[PDB]
RNA sequence: GGCUAAUCCCCCAUGUGGACCCGCCCCUUGGGGUGUGUCCAAAGGGCUUUGCCCGCUUCCGGAUGGGCCCGCGUCCCAUCAGCUAGUUGGUGGGGUAAUGGCCCACCAAGGCGACGACGGGUAGCCGGUCUGAGAGGAUGGCCGGCCACAGGGGCACUGAGACACGGGCCCCACUCCUACGGGAGGCAGCAGUUAGGAAUCUUCCGCAAUGGGCGCAAGCCUGACGGAGCGACGCCGCUUGGAGGAAGAAGCCCUUCGGGGUGUAAACUCCUGAACCCGGGACGAAACCCCCGACGAGGGGACUGACGGUACCGGGGUAAUAGCGCCGGCCAACUCCGUGCCAGCAGCCGCGGUAAUACGGAGGGCGCGAGCGUUACCCGGAUUCACUGGGCGUAAAGGGCGUGUAGGCGGCCUGGGGCGUCCCAUGUGAAAGACCACGGCUCAACCGUGGGGGAGCGUGGGAUACGCUCAGGCUAGACG
RNA sequence: UUUUUU
RNA sequence: GGGAUUGAAAAUCCC
C-alpha cells in the first residue's frame, strides 16, 4: 500500500471473536441441566464421555463436560460452568466445575484436588 | 419529613408577586408612552416616559431587574420615543431627553 | 490572538455574506506525509465589497449568526477563478455516485 | 520524466558500484552536486566532475572500492555498503536537531538538507539545525 | 515465611557446597562429603545434558538459596538493580550483602545465615544504637551493627565471638570483638565476594 | 471567597498538610490555586513547617481568608510580624 | 375576618457617583472621557452608650468562581449517499448578564456532503493506567479536573447564582393512606433490605483533628471527613524455630537382593522466646477563647480525643499452622503397581485397545509458599493490519481492457515571497502519578520535601537547502 | 472396512 | 452380555 493509500484507507484492526459465549463475558455462569449423556468421541480416540445440556442464566443452552471419574449429576441438578474445550468432542466448549452446588467432588481423589473439587483428608 | 426549608418556598411566592407587579407596571407604562409618540403628542409622551424610567431603576433597586437589565429597558424605550416623535417632532417637554 | 485565516471566496449568493474556503497543510499523525485539508467558513461582508474568486484574510470575530463567527479582514489577491473552478468541479462530481 | 532525481542518482551509484564501474554519469543538477560534495568529502567516492554528454550536462561520479580479496570471490569489499533514500516524494521526512539519527552507531552518515545547507548528521548537529533527511550512507 | 526444612540436602541438588548449615558444612558431614550427587531415588543416575533453560534456573536457585530468601523478595530485589545506575549484575550482589540478616552472619555474630536470621528477629541486634528486628533491613554504609548489651551475656554470643578472636573479616567489614560492635564500611565488589555463582546467568534468566 | 487552609496529603495515621490557597467551595483535597507551604503535625522532621511568607502576604492583600488553624501556623512563620 | 413589630415593602429628599437618550473627543466591534437634559441611593442593632464593634447604601478597582465564542484533536459500519423549512442568510424586533435563527414577523434562496453530510451501532471525556524495545495497542474503577443526570417526560419561580438529588408545578408508570371525594412518597447520600448475579462490606465510633454553613462570639449543624469493623481482594513486612546430631533407626518406597532412597530429616542434647500474662503508656493539640498591649504586631496563660489503654517502651515467657500446582515435548522434575479404545487426561501436538515416565494411587522430585491453581478479560510474543515493520508468476492477493474526472506525484536555471520545514527566546503543559536525590514510619508497602524532563499549541525574532507559491528562462520528458 | 508403520 | 477372531476393535461364526 502506498503511503497515499494508507492515508486514504489505513490499516484495519482485527476483531477477535470470543471462543466462549458465557455472556456478560463472565468468568463462570450457573445453569440447570437438561440431560446427562455419554458421547462417542472424535476420530483417533474412543470412550464414553459424560456431558450435560445446560440452560444458563444468560439464556443459553449449551453442552458441558463433566470431569472426574464419577459424577452425581442428575436430570434436574444445577451446576456451574467453567469454560475450556474438550478437544476430542465437537461442540463442547465449556467444562463443569466439580465441587459446586449440586455436583459433588470426586470421591477418594488424592492427587489433584484443586481441580475436581475435593477436600483434604486426615491421616492417623 | 418536614424540613423547614419549606419556609423558603413560602417566601419564594411572596417575592414572585413583588417582582411580577413592578414588571407589569413597566410594560403597561412603556407602551403607553410609545402610543403617544406614535400619535404625535410630545408633552404627554415625555411626562409619562420619565415615570417609566423611574419605575425601571426602582425595580433595579431590588432583585427584579438588578443588572443592566434595567438599562436595557431604558435604552430601548428612550430610542423609540425620540424616533416615533420624529413624525412632526416638536419635542415639547424635553424633560427626559438631551438637547 | 483572534485566529486569522487566508482563503478564497467560493460563494457569492448570500446577502452580506461570502463563503471562504481555507486550505490547510499538515503532516499525517502516523503516516507522516503532508496532507491537504479544507474547511468552508461563513464570513461577514457588510458592504458586499468582496466578490467571487477574491483571496481574502479572515479574522475570528464576535458571533454574527449561527454558523458565522469570522469577518473579512482585507483582500490579499483579487480574482483568481481557478481556485473556485477546482471546488465547483468537485461539487459537480457528487452528482454521479448515487444510483 | 524522472520521478525522484535524487533516489535516481543514489541508485545510479548503487547500481554502478555492484558491477564495479570506474565511473558513472548522473544528469546534472545543483542539489545532486551538493550531495556528491558530501560523499567526496566523506571518502565514499574518489570524486566527481562535470561533463557534457551530447550537449547536456552530467556528473561523472568516480567510485572507490576496497582491495582485491583472497580465495573464491576475489571481488573487492565495497566502500558504499548501503545507500537508501529516506525522504521520498509523497512521504517527506523532516527532523529537528534532536530528531537526527546516529547512523551505524557513528560509522555511517545521514545526509541532511538544512536551512543552513546540505550537511552530514555530525555537521548538522554541531551547527545546531535540522531539516529534511535525504539518505543514509554507510 | 522462608524455606523451613532440610538444607544439607540442597547442598546436593545445586552440586556446590552450600554453607547454610553453618558449621558441619565444614566438618566432614556436610553430605557434600561422600554424597555429592543430588537427592532422590534418581540422584545416583547419570544426568542428561541440561537444557539452556535448565542451567539458568539452577544458577538462580543456587544464588537465591544461599541467602535464604523467597522468590518474592528476591525478584523485587533484582528488578531494583536493572533500574539503578551501574552493572545490574554486581549491584544485585551488593544489595543482598546489605541485608541485616546477612551482615550479622558475615560479621561472625552467627554461625549460619539461618541463625543470623533468628538473631535479628528476636531483637539481639543493635543498628546505630537502635534495635532492629527485621532481617530485610538494608544496611547503609557507615551503620554500626552492635549486639544488644541485654544479650551480650548470653552464652551463644560469647560462643561465636570466642571463635571470632583472630579471624579476619571482609574488606568491606570490620568489627570489635569485646564490645561486640561492628561496622559496614562500604558495599562489596564482584572480586570481594567468593560466591560460586555466575551472575550473568541469572541476569539472562530474567530476560525471559 | 478565596481562603487559605490546609489540605490533607499524608496517609492513614500519618498526616501531612499542604498550606494552600483555594476557593472555599472546592473540596478540601481538591484542586487549589497555589501551594504556599507544608505542615507536619507529628513534627517528625527537623523542618516540619515552611511558608514563603512574602507569597503568603500577597494573598492577604487581595483578601484570602485563613482558617483558625492556618492562621496559627502563618503567625509562627511571622507573616504578620511588622517591626 | 381582625390587631401588630422589624435589617420586610413603599413615597419624598440629598447626587461623591452611576444608569439612559443625543452631541463632541480619544480609542477602535457595545473600550475610555465629556456636556446638557431625565432617572436612581440607604437599616438598623450591640455594648465596656461620646465612642468603638457587627452591619446598611451608590460607585471605581482587586481577587476568585463562571457564561458564551473560536482553531485544532476525539470509536465502528458505505450492506447508511445524498441531508436540510428555522433550514442558510438579511433587515427589524423580542429575550438574556451577554453575542447568536435563541425565539418571532417580513425579505432574499440559500446552507451542508466522498476531506464521509444524513442515518445506524457503540460510548461520559481527560490527567492517567496496563502493556510493549519502542512506535503502538488496550483502558478511563479508586484518587484529581470537566461534563451529564436525580423513577420517566416537560416547565418555570425564588435568587448573585438552579431550571435546582434530600425546593415548587403538571403529565405518565409504580408503592402506601383513603370516610373513594382526595392525598403522601422518590437512598444514582451513609449504613442496611430485597431482586438479579460467578461476585462486592458495618442498620459501627467520633466533632478530638482537617474542611464547610450560619454566628460579634459562646456555640450549633456536618453519614464531607477522620477512625474502627468485616473480605488473603491487592501490595508490603513477619512467624511456623536456631545450633549440635548415624557411612546413617523404625515405617513407607525401589532393588541386579549386595544394596539403594526419604536423609541431618525425625528422635535426642543445648540456646533463643511468635502467641499470651503484668505494669507504664503516646504523638497527632494548638488555636478559636481569657488576661496584658489599642479587640493590631508581639507576649502570656487556660480548656480541648474518636482512634484507645491501641501504637510503643520495659518485665515475664511457651518449640510453637503448611499448603497448592506440576513431573511425554514446549518446560525444572521418574520409578513401582493398578487399569487394557475401558475408566479417564488434554492449553496445542497427543497419551490409553497388557511392560503407559501422559490415565489413577503410592514413593520420589521440581516450583512457589499464606498462599497455590483455575476460568474470564487486556497487552505481549504477533514483523499475524507491517509508520518504525509484510506482501500479490506457481503459496492468501494485479482489477478482463481502455479512455479519462477528482485526488496523489513533478526535469533543468534564476529571482521574490517564507506556507510546510528547521533554529533562538518566551508563555503554557494544575496537583497527584512516572523518574533521580534525600528524609519520616525499627525495614519495606505507604507517605513527605526538593530536583529534572515532556510531545503539543500561543507569541516574538531568525535561517532559505528541500517541499509549496508567484514572476521569468531553458530543451534532455511529453506533443507536433 | 477402522485405529497403530513399528 | 461370555468363546472363535485379530496387536486390539468392527464385521462374521459358536452356546
Ligand atoms: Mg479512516
Ligand atoms: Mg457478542
Ligand atoms: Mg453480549
Ligand atoms: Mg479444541
Ligand atoms: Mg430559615
Ligand atoms: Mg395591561
Ligand atoms: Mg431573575
Ligand atoms: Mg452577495
Ligand atoms: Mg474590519
Ligand atoms: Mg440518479
Ligand atoms: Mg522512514
Ligand atoms: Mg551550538
Ligand atoms: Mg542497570
Ligand atoms: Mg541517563
Ligand atoms: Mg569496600
Ligand atoms: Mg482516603
Ligand atoms: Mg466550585
Ligand atoms: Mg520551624
Ligand atoms: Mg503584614
Ligand atoms: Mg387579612
Ligand atoms: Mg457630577
Ligand atoms: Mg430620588
Ligand atoms: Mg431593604
Ligand atoms: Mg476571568
Ligand atoms: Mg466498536
Ligand atoms: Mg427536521
Ligand atoms: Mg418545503
Ligand atoms: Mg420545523
Ligand atoms: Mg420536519
Ligand atoms: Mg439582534
Ligand atoms: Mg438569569
Ligand atoms: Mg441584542
Ligand atoms: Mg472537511
Ligand atoms: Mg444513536
Ligand atoms: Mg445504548
Ligand atoms: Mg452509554
Ligand atoms: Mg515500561
Ligand atoms: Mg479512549
Ligand atoms: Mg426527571
Ligand atoms: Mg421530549
Ligand atoms: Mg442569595
Ligand atoms: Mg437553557
Ligand atoms: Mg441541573
Ligand atoms: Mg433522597
Ligand atoms: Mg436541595
Ligand atoms: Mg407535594
Ligand atoms: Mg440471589
Ligand atoms: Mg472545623
Ligand atoms: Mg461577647
Ligand atoms: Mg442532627
Ligand atoms: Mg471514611
Ligand atoms: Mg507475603
Ligand atoms: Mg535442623
Ligand atoms: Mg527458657
Ligand atoms: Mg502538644
Ligand atoms: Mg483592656
Ligand atoms: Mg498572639
Ligand atoms: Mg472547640
Ligand atoms: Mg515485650
Ligand atoms: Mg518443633
Ligand atoms: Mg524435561
Ligand atoms: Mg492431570
Ligand atoms: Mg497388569
Ligand atoms: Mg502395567
Ligand atoms: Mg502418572
Ligand atoms: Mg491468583
Ligand atoms: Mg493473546
Ligand atoms: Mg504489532
Ligand atoms: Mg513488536
Ligand atoms: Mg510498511
Ligand atoms: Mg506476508
Ligand atoms: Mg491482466
Ligand atoms: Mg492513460
Ligand atoms: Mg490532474
Ligand atoms: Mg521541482
Ligand atoms: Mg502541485
Ligand atoms: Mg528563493
Ligand atoms: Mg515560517
Ligand atoms: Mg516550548
Ligand atoms: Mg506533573
Ligand atoms: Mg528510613
Ligand atoms: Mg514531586
Ligand atoms: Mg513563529
Ligand atoms: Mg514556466
Ligand atoms: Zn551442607
Amino acid at each position: 500500500p502506498t503511503i497515499n493509500q494508507l492515508v486514504r484507507k489505513g490499516r484495519e484492526k482485527v476483531r477477535k471473536k470470543s471462543k466462549v459465549p458465557a455472556l456478560k463475558g463472565a468468568p463462570f455462569r450457573r445453569g440447570v441441566c437438561t440431560v446427562v449423556r455419554t458421547v462417542t468421541p472424535k476420530k483417533p480416540n474412543s470412550a464414553l464421555r459424560k456431558v450435560a445440556k445446560v440452560r444458563l442464566t444468560s439464556g443459553y443452552e449449551v453442552t458441558a463436560y463433566i470431569p472426574g471419574e464419577g459424577h452425581n449429576l442428575q436430570e434436574h441438578s444445577v451446576v456451574l460452568i467453567r469454560g475450556g474445550r474438550v478437544k476430542d468432542l465437537p461442540g463442547v466448549r465449556y467444562h463443569i466445575v466439580r465441587g459446586v452446588y449440586d455436583a459433588a467432588g470426586v470421591k477418594d481423589r488424592k492427587k489433584s484436588r484443586s481441580k475436581y473439587g475435593t477436600k483434604k483428608p486426615k491421616e492417623a | 419529613r418536614n424540613l423547614s426549608a419549606l419556609k423558603r418556598h413560602r417566601q419564594s411566592l411572596k417575592r414572585r408577586l413583588r417582582n411580577k407587579a413592578k414588571k407589569s407596571a413597566i410594560k403597561t407604562l412603556s407602551k403607553k408612552a410609545i402610543q403617544l409618540a406614535q400619535e404625535g403628542k410630545a408633552e404627554e409622551a415625555l411626562k409619562i416616559m420619565r415615570k417609566a424610567e423611574s419605575l425601571i431603576d426602582k425595580a433595579a433597586k431590588g432583585s427584579t431587574l438588578h443588572k443592566n437589565a434595567a438599562a436595557r429597558r431604558k435604552s430601548r424605550l428612550m430610542r423609540k420615543v425620540r424616533q416615533l416623535l420624529e413624525a412632526a417632532g416638536a419635542p415639547l417637554i424635553g424633560g427626559g431627553l438631551s438637547a | 490572538p483572534k485566529k486569522v485565516l487566508t482563503g478564497v471566496v467560493v460563494s457569492d449568493k448570500m446577502q452580506k455574506t461570502v463563503t471562504v474556503l481555507v486550505e490547510r497543510q499538515f503532516p499525517h499523525p502516523l503516516y507522516g506525509k503532508v496532507i491537504k485539508r479544507s474547511k468552508k467558513y461563513l464570513a461577514h461582508d457588510p458592504e458586499e465589497k468582496y466578490k467571487l474568486g477574491d483571496v481574502v484574510e479572515i479574522i475570528e470575530s464576535r458571533p454574527i449568526s449561527k454558523r458565522k463567527r469570522f469577518r473579512v479582514l482585507r483582500l490579499v489577491e483579487s480574482g483568481r477563478m481557478d481556485l473556485v473552478e477546482k471546488y465547483l468541479i468537485r461539487r459537480q462530481n457528487y452528482q454521479s455516485l448515487s444510483k | 520524466m524522472l520521478t525522484d532525481p535524487i533516489a535516481d542518482m543514489l541508485t545510479r551509484i548503487r547500481n554502478a558500484t555492484r558491477v564495479y564501474k570506474e565511473s558513472t554519469d548522473v544528469p546534472a543538477s545543483r542539489f545532486k552536486e551538493e550531495i556528491l560534495r558530501i560523499l567526496a568529502r566523506e571518502g565514499f567516492i574518489k570524486g566527481y566532475e562535470r561533463v557534457d554528454v551530447d550537449g547536456k550536462p552530467y556528473l561523472r561520479v568516480y567510485l572507490k572500492y576496497g582491495p582485491r580479496r583472497q580465495g573464491p570471490d576475489p571481488r573487492p569489499e565495497q566502500v558504499i555498503h548501503h545507500i537508501r533514500r529516506i525522504s521520498k516524494p509523497g512521504r517527506r521526512v523532516y527532523v529537528g536537531v534532536k530528531e537526527i539519527p546516529r547512523v551505524r552507531r557513528g560509522l555511517g552518515i545521514a545526509i541532511l538538507s538544512t536551512s543552513k545547507g546540505v550537511l552530514t548528521d555530525r555537521e548538522a548537529r554541531k551547527l545546531g539545525v535540522g531539516g529534511e533527511l535525504i539518505c543514509e550512507v554507510w | 515465611g522462608r524455606y523451613i526444612g532440610p538444607v544439607c540436602r540442597l547442598c546436593r541438588r545445586e552440586g556446590v557446597k552450600l554453607y547454610l548449615k553453618g558449621e558441619r558444612c565444614y566438618s566432614p558431614k556436610c553430605a557434600m562429603e561422600r554424597r555429592p550427587y543430588p537427592p532422590g531415588q534418581h540422584g545416583q543416575k547419570r544426568a542428561r545434558r541440561p537444557s539452556d533453560y535448565a542451567v539458568r534456573l539452577r544458577e538462580k536457585q543456587k544464588l537465591r538459596r544461599i541467602y535464604g530468601i523467597s522468590e518474592r523478595q528476591f525478584r523485587n530485589l533484582f528488578e531494583e538493580a536493572s533500574k539503578k545506575k551501574g552493572v545490574t549484575g554486581s549491584v544485585f550482589l551488593g544489595l543482598l550483602e546489605s541485608r541485616l540478616d546477612n551482615v550479622v552472619y558475615r560479621l561472625g555474630f552467627a554461625v549460619s545465615r539461618r541463625q543470623a536470621r533468628q538473631l535479628v528477629r528476636h531483637g539481639h541486634i543493635t543498628v546505630n544504637g537502635r534495635r532492629v528486628d527485621l532481617p530485610s533491613y538494608r544496611v547503609r554504609p557507615g551503620d554500626e551493627i552492635a549486639v544488644a548489651e541485654k544479650s551480650r551475656n548470653l552464652e551463644l554470643i560469647r560462643q561465636n565471638l570466642e571463635a571470632m578472636k583472630g579471624r579476619k573479616v571482609g574488606p568491606w567489614l570490620s568489627l570489635d570483638v569485646e564490645g561486640m560492635k561492628g561496622k559496614f564500611l562500604r558495599l562489596p565488589d564482584r572480586e570481594d565476594l567468593a560466591l560460586p555463582v555466575n551472575e550473568q546467568l541469572v541476569i539472562e534468566f530474567y530476560s525471559r | 471567597m478565596v481562603k487559605i487552609r490546609l489540605a490533607r496529603f499524608g496517609s492513614k495515621h500519618n498526616p501531612h498538610y499542604r498550606i494552600v490557597v483555594t476557593d472555599a467551595r472546592r473540596k478540601r483535597d481538591g484542586k487549589y490555586i497555589e501551594k504556599i507551604g507544608y505542615y507536619d503535625p507529628r513534627k517528625t522532621t527537623p523542618d516540619w513547617l515552611k511558608v514563603d511568607v512574602e507569597r503568603a502576604r500577597y494573598w492577604l492583600s487581595v483578601g484570602a481568608q485563613p482558617t483558625d488553624t492556618a492562621r496559627r501556623l502563618l503567625r509562627q512563620a511571622g507573616v504578620f510580624r511588622q517591626e
